């Protein structure tokens, strides 16, 4: 997996992909 | 939270793992 | 309709329209 | 849910926002 | 709605999100 | 195919595709 | 249009281009 | 420009609306 | 399901998924 | 290939990395 | 075509785009 | 590299080309 800074909708995305079914929660604040 | 754990700072992916539900 | 491509997307407008209140993904 | 209501109609960002915490 | 700087295919997709039917101008010069 | 799903795409590759020149989207 | 063209047809950047400004 | 007001600046979501058709 | 669409989803996972060991896109 | 293990049906991020180098 | 700066998730989009039937290797290493 | 050209540095669409296979 890639090991780098992950962003706004780009880390969004990444948990999209990585929690899969489970999905997950994007609590920024 | 996720934000200063994986944008400011790197995640693994066990990490990235935690913010899912 | 392929519901994974459209959840993709959909996280994306959510990401924008949320902003700071953020949201829960749960299929 | 907003699988059904929004992946085979367009939502607005209005509707969308019925999603947001 | 975020607060926050938007750039490139990022800001395009905001202006085809917000501007729905209506469409919108990407004019970046 | 759902058009609204792809004409994000679309979007996105005439972003990359037209750069300066820029381009109308009028659905 | 660009969707009836490029939505069920896959087209080229060249084939794209003409959509620009 | 766009760019300017949103890329370098801060837009809100009427600043962002002012460049729909 | 358009292919074309699914393979852009596809690269941008497997970016993620690959990370540094890379892939190739062979359609 | 990948389009057609994964463009039907979804792919895990394991799934998915066989098709990595 | 746009001139500037190709990072990540965009540049192997862009890869995507302009290789089309081609396809292309990513190699970031 | 393809990172080195055309994300540190600025690529044409040949350079670009120059990753397709
Ligand atoms: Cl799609
Ligand atoms: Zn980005
Ligand atoms: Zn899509």
């Amino acid at each position: 997996f890639v090991n780098q800074h992950l962003c706004g909708s780009h880390l969004v995305e990444a948990l999209y992909l990585v929690c899969g079914e489970r999905g997950f929660f994007w609590t920024p604040a | 939270g996720i934000v200063e754990q994986c944008c400011t700072s790197i995640c693994s992916l066990y990490q990235l793992e935690n913010y899912c539900n």
